[PDB]
């Protein structure tokens, strides 16, 4: 089996930064794209952008351009994502998923459980 | 760009019924279509993909069809199980979903 | 009424998996490639509209094997760098990009050791507060390159064994997927440089119409948008500085370069004419805009990652290095030439291979190279701005898409020779493939002639595909014996025709469609037939065995 | 009036570039070579002429490549003495050409370290007072060779693959360049021993008639002279030592063989009757002024170089040694048998490899090897005296000599069983190539049988050899289907005889004429030819199928 395993919840202030990891076992590593997505306190889910292991290749969101940015360390497998100039409307729960095939990789079929992060 | 709208918003549906979700796209995108379910307090899970193939360990009452900017996800023999939020995803466009 | 007839060289073929082979002390042009064809024989299918797919072609994937394991094997006999990874002792020599290190060598005695110093490039050094070591050192053992190699890239032409045959897309307008109206039939490619690079294309082929972009998917954002040029962009590269080498015993006929210097150190760059490339991405987002009608478009530098991404890597002919490209990728272009700064390393590695480490020596004197951009890789931004503008920015890093660029034009196809018609009787290159079934019929010796020997780490799949010609020639001639048609190009049988076969007008079969046409229709009952006419021969022997017996 | 005929089967041949393979726990009768073949056909091809060449035979080439190649292979698995390279505290055992070293040898455990020593030769050590270092470990690691080998010249017989055949020069006065009227075919070569020898050689073939001298060109005092004896001379040398061996283990499963001495120390030395060597050289010299009517002939010693030349170089089955030959290459020579001393190496370089090594083990009680001189190696000094007199030296180095002075009567041709020739008609081993065409033709079964599968680090060899047979063997199969004239030997074609392609008359042709002669004036042709007759099968193909129809 597969699994993807996400630090825990974590509480910042305004204006500073968070980072979140994400563990994967089970597989390659290397063999997918990472994905971001946030689910929104009461809202539909916002796609973050996504990182690939191979070469740290990394393409965000145009509306978080600047405020977002992704690593990666393969020796541990395990993926980080940043978020500087927090705002108290980025509040929600940060997913870390994996696409089903590296052709279409866009089939988020495999989740971890979610990282809440508030203000 | 890419704008998911589906409908209806709410459906109160009861057990052994059969009830079909739309999804509407203003660009043609073949059938690179998938649906997700949602629980409270749970990971989204992928049901449906390609708007025809059925995801691992996902009941055959579950399927779905459509083509170019018009999609429909149908889910037969309702379960309570069932009364969970559905969303339409596009690459990474995600739709609003509908609660059953 | 009608029977089954036999015909053998018609010109109709499948997509077909093989293996290709290499035509030419060179890294890639090893000694173990054949002589190239001078004269390929582009013969035009006119009629014959073909589909091709850049994005599923194998010979992408047959490349990138090709490449690494020449490269492997060519670095095979190469001294391992083992003994190098020791306590280093480092100082200074702002451009604090080199520092002086010493450290404990140990001699071709075992039992003796010595100092010893070399210049090393901080991009290669890691913190062990001026104690270091070699990065590869927690990684691998990084070998360094013969001191008589070459690392030119020298264009490779691949052919295809006897059987099979290489169709060329010639549309110069061409997507690279769909149809493609202008198609002709070659033996082999034309030279490809095994060019690695990322961003920007260097040393490719140009468009000859026009720029064209394409892609798998326009509406998928995790995937590569590939663009090529009509119109070259100069640029050139230097590193202006005195590297002389240095010769350290590290073992018993093992020798490492050093790095020295003699002068003073200037950074390496790139100059690229501001006007000439401000033209060239102007057509670039003219030609973007066609395909995203109302929005603009934006150049920006890449959003992160390693080295190897952000920076132009490219191979010098000599030491590798990166370039900060962040002055091309931009919306504000000036006409002077752009100066672009560069960063040397001395420990490479290669592609994406974890594990794989190389180390290059230093090259004495300075070094500069003249190239031409031909194209370069972007990735659109995801999402949707309010400002209905569309961010694009460099990438790359799997040189599949690199050797992508280059094959769009090739597909490989198998010849399947042996047909079968329906006439009236009873028994007792490939440029055909645009005929009528009728006139086909004159030319099956000119193509029959050709699927047995055309041909007359590479040694191997030269002779597997060897074997391979001989073993599909072999069955067909097998086929043609059993059903007693052996050495007849057209052969009548005794056989009668089938009417669920086929519903179409005796003369439409002949004196209309293709072969190609007929096979996709009558391929319904390929061993339905077969086995009639093996029982037709097993009747005739049995009946001449009969009479002979009287 | 005259028409194309067809003929398979026809014996004529060409000079061709192949490769040979080998019929024999020995170093060079691997376990790879195939078995032998105890009967040999020599067939006489009477008035058959043919050119030999053997400054031109790639033959010698290859033997070369595959002598080393299996002694690289052989000594793969053996001990590399790597950790041998350690400080050497040596004292003495005048013959102090032994030396008594002690040494700080690394036990199996790599914490623990112990005293050692061995007993090594002077030409093995270098100073380094009294401290000295193996001399290889400033150059390579040479690699012990294991305990349980054997260096025996066991002959290797070098037989042709299918299609391809041996010519034998078996004119037994031939000086190897120029024409053989005395020429048969065989299928394999004899044994030839892979003796590695300088000066001297040592257990090769006689003379069959008289002493033979040879050489590419006498004008050139550059190039090596080489003298086949007829009469052999025996030599005896041996080594009287009690070589007694010791195991040292210098690793996890590594065991090094070092000597030791029981008994007192003598000098290893040859043993040559002078009488018999006198009488050979008046012989040989007898010769050389055959060549050089109006001059006195010399023999010195060597003018200078690296031992293995200066000095007669020959592994007498164990220890590899060099002896002081300057005894014999003289005017001034005893009757009493000449006794030459000689010097043991225990680190020997192979060939002329650079980095190439490999280390002796001593050979437990004495030494003494038999053998008998079947030839030299000569080299005249340049320029010429008012004394008039030519002096000639000892020299060698180059195995490729010794294997050319074996080789030198054999040749490779490959047979083209293809033919073409006029006849009044119009249509609806290797013994024969002394015959007349005519004749030769009731014989195209007996050589046509046999280009198939005649044959029923050698491995990838036979393989290769196998797979070449059968494209050869194909094509031309293919091409009699072609021509309408498969299963047939003789095939009479549709073809009108052209007036340009030959002035003979047609008795000539047949009844005088041979195949060779033939094809020497009629190949002008032969794709003229090959073309017309793909047309008539067309041409006929659709007549049949015009009259089918009907
Ligand atoms: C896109 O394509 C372009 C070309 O289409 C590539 O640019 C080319 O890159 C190659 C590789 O770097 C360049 O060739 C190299 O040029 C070196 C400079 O030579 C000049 O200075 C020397 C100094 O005395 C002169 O002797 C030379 O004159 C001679 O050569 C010119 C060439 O046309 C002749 O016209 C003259 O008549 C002379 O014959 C020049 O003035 C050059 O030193 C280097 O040579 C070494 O490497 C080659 C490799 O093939 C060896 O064959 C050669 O023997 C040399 O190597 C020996 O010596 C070195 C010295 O230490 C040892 O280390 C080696 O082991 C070995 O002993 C080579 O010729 C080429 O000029 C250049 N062309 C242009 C237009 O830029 C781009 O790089 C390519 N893009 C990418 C990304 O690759
Ligand atoms: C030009 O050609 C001539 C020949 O045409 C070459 O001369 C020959 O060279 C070979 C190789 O050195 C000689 O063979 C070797 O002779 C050794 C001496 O044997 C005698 O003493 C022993 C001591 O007990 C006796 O047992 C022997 O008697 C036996 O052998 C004779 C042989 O005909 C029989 O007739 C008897 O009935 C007995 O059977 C002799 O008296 C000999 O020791 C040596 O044997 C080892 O090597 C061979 C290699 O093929 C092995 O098969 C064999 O098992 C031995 O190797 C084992 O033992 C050693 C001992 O430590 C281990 O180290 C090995 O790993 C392995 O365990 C071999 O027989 C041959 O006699 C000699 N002939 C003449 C006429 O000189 C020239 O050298 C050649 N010129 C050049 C330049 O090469
Ligand atoms: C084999 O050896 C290699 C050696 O390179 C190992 O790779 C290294 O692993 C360590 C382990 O974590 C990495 O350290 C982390 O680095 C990140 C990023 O820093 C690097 O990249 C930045 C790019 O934006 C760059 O700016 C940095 O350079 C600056 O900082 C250095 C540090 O002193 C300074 O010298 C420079 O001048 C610059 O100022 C640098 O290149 C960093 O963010 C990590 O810290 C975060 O995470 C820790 C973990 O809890 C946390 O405590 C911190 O507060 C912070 O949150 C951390 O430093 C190192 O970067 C890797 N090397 C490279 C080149 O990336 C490899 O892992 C070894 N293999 C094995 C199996 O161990
Ligand atoms: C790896 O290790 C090997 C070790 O052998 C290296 O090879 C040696 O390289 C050195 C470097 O030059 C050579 O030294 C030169 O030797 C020549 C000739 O001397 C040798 O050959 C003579 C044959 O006629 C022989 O007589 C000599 O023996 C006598 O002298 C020695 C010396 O003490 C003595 O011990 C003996 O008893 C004899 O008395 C000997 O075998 C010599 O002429 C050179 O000196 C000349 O050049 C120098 C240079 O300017 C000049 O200063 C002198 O005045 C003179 O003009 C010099 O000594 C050595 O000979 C090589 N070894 C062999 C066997 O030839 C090899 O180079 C190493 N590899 C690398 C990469 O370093
Ligand atoms: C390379 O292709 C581009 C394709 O856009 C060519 O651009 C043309 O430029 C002229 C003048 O700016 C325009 O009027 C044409 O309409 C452009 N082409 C198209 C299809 O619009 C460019 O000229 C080509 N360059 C070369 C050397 O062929
Ligand atoms: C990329 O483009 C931006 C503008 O689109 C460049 O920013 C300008 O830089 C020059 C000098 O470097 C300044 O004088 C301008 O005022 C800057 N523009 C703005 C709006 O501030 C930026 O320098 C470009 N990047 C590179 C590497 O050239
Ligand atoms: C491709 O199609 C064209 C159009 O039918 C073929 O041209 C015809 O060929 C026949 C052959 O005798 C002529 O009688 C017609 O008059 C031709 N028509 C025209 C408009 O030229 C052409 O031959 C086809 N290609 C091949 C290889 O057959
Ligand atoms: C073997 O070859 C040699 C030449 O290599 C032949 O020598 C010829 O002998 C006759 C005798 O008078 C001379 O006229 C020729 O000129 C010699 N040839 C050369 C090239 O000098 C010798 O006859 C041949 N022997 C046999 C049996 O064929
Ligand atoms: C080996 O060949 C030589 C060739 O010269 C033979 O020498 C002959 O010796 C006798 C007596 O000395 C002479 O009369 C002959 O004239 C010599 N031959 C020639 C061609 O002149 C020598 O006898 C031969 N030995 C054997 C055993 O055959
Ligand atoms: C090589 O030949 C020369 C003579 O041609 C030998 O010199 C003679 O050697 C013996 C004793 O060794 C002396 O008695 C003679 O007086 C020497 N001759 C002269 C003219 O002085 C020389 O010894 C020979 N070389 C060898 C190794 O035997
Ligand atoms: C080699 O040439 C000789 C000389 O012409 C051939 O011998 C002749 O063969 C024909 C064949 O029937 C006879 O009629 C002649 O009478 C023979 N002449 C002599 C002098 O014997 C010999 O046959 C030729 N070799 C071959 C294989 O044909
Ligand atoms: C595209 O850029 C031009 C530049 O002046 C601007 O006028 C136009 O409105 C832009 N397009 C959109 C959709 O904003
Ligand atoms: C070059 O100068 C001309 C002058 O009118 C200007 O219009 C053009 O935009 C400039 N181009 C660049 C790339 O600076
Ligand atoms: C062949 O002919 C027979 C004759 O009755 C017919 O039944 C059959 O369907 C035809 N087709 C095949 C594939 O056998
Ligand atoms: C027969 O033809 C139909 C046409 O669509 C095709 O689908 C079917 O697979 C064919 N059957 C065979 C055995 O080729
Ligand atoms: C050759 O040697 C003999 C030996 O006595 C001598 O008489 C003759 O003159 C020498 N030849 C020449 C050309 O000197
Ligand atoms: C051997 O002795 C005889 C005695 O007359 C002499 O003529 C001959 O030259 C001597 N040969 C040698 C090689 O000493
Ligand atoms: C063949 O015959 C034709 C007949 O005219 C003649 O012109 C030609 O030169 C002959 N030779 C060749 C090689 O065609
Ligand atoms: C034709 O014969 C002449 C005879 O010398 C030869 O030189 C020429 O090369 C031959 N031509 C061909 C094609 O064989």
């Amino acid at each position: 089996q597969v699994q993807l395993v996400q630090s825990g919840a974590e509480v910042k202030k305004p204006g500073a930064s968070v980072k979140v990891s994400c563990k994967a076992s089970g597989y390659t590593f290397t063999g997918y794209y990472m994905h971001w997505v946030r689910q929104a306190p009461g809202q539909g889910l916002e796609w973050m952008g996504w990182i690939n292991p191979n070469s740290g290749g990394t393409n965000y969101c145009q509306k978080f351009q600047g405020r977002v940015t992704m690593t990666r360390d393969t020796s541990i497998s395990t993926a980080y994502m940043e978020l500087s100039r927090l705002r108290s409307d980025d509040t929600a729960v940060y997913y870390c998923a994996r696409g089903k095939n590296s052709d279409y990789n866009w089939d988020f079929q495999h989740w971890g459980q979610g990282t809440l992060v508030t203000v | 760009e890419i704008v998911l709208t589906q409908s209806p918003a709410t459906l109160s549906l009861s057990p052994g019924e059969r009830a079909t979700l739309s999804c509407r796209a203003s660009q043609s995108v073949s059938s690179y279509l998938a649906w997700y379910q949602q629980k409270p307090g749970q990971a989204p899970r992928l049901l449906i993909y390609d708007a025809s193939n059925r995801a691992t360990g996902i009941p055959a009452r579950f399927s779905g069809s459509g083509s170019g900017t018009d999609f429909t996800l149908t889910i037969s023999s309702l379960e309570p199980e069932d009364f969970a939020v559905y969303y339409c995803q596009q690459y990474e466009f995600f739709g609003q979903g509908t609660k059953l | 009424n009608l029977w089954v007839t036999v015909y053998y060289g018609v010109p109709v073929w499948k997509e077909a998996k093989t293996t290709l082979f290499c035509a030419s002390h060179n890294v890639w042009a090893t000694h173990a490639c054949v002589p190239t064809d001078p004269n390929p024989q582009e013969v035009v299918l006119e009629n014959v509209t073909e589909n091709f797919n850049m994005w599923k072609n194998d010979m992408v994937d047959q490349m990138q094997e090709d490449v690494i394991s020449i490269w492997d094997q060519s670095l095979k006999p190469c001294v391992k760098l083992t003994p190098l990874c020791v306590t280093l002792n480092c100082t200074n020599v702002t451009l604090g990009e080199i520092k002086n290190c010493s450290f404990d060598i140990t001699t071709e005695i075992r039992d003796k050791t010595r100092k010893e110093y070399a210049l090393f490039y901080r991009l290669d050094i890691v913190p062990l507060s001026n104690t270091y070591r070699l990065i590869n050192c927690n990684t691998s053992t990084c070998t360094q390159a013969c001191p008589k190699v070459t690392f030119d890239p020298i264009p490779i032409h691949y052919c295809a064994p006897a059987g099979y045959a290489i169709l060329k897309c010639n549309n110069k307008t061409f997507n690279g997927k769909g149809p493609c109206n202008n198609v002709s039939t070659v033996q082999c490619t034309h030279g490809i440089k095994p060019v690695v690079s990322t961003q920007l294309l260097l040393n490719g082929s140009l468009a000859e119409e026009e720029i064209v972009i394409r892609s798998k998917n326009l509406a998928d954002n995790a995937k590569i948008i590939i663009v090529q040029l009509n119109k070259s962009v100069e640029i050139v590269c230097t590193r202006p500085n005195n590297n002389t080498r240095r010769s350290i015993r590290i073992g018993p006929g093992q020798t490492f370069y050093a790095t020295d210097i003699i002068g003073d150190i200037r950074q390496a760059y790139c100059n690229i004419s501001g006007r000439n490339w401000s033209e060239a991405v102007n057509q670039v987002k003219k030609k973007l805009k066609e395909h995203f009608p109302h929005k603009n478009i934006s150049f920006q530098s890449s959003s992160g990652g390693d080295l190897e991404i952000t920076t132009h890597s490219f191979n010098c002919g000599g030491e590798f290095f990166y370039c900060n490209t962040s002055g091309l990728f931009n919306d504000t272009i000036s006409n002077a030439t752009i100066m672009l700064p560069c960063r040397i390393k001395q420990i490479i590695n290669m592609w994406q291979e974890v594990g794989k480490c190389i180390y290059a020596p230093p090259i004495k004197g300075n070094i500069t190279c003249k190239s031409d951009i031909t194209g370069l890789l972007l990735l659109r931004d995801g999402c949707n701005t309010a400002n209905n503008a569309e961010i694009f920015r460099p990438g790359g890093g799997d040189m599949r898409d690199n050797w992508r660029s280059e094959l769009y034009k090739y597909k490989v196809v198998k010849i399947e020779p042996l047909g079968v018609a329906p006439t009236r009787c009873k028994r007792r290159f490939l440029g055909a493939a645009g005929s009528t079934m009728g006139a086909a019929s004159m030319t099956l010796t000119v193509q029959a002639r050709n699927l047995l020997s055309g041909i007359v780490v590479w040694g191997i799949k030269q002779l597997q595909a060897r074997v391979l010609a001989v073993e599909r020639y072999l069955r067909d001639q097998q086929l043609l014996g059993i059903w007693g048609c052996s050495g007849k190009l057209i052969c009548c049988t005794n056989v009668p025709w089938n009417s669920s076969w086929s519903n179409r007008n005796l003369s439409e079969i002949w004196d209309n469609m293709t072969w190609l046409q007929w096979d996709k229709e009558i391929s319904n009952y390929t061993q339905i037939i077969y086995g009639l006419l093996e029982e037709s021969q097993n009747q005739q022997e049995k009946n001449e065995q009969d009479l002979l017996a009287l």
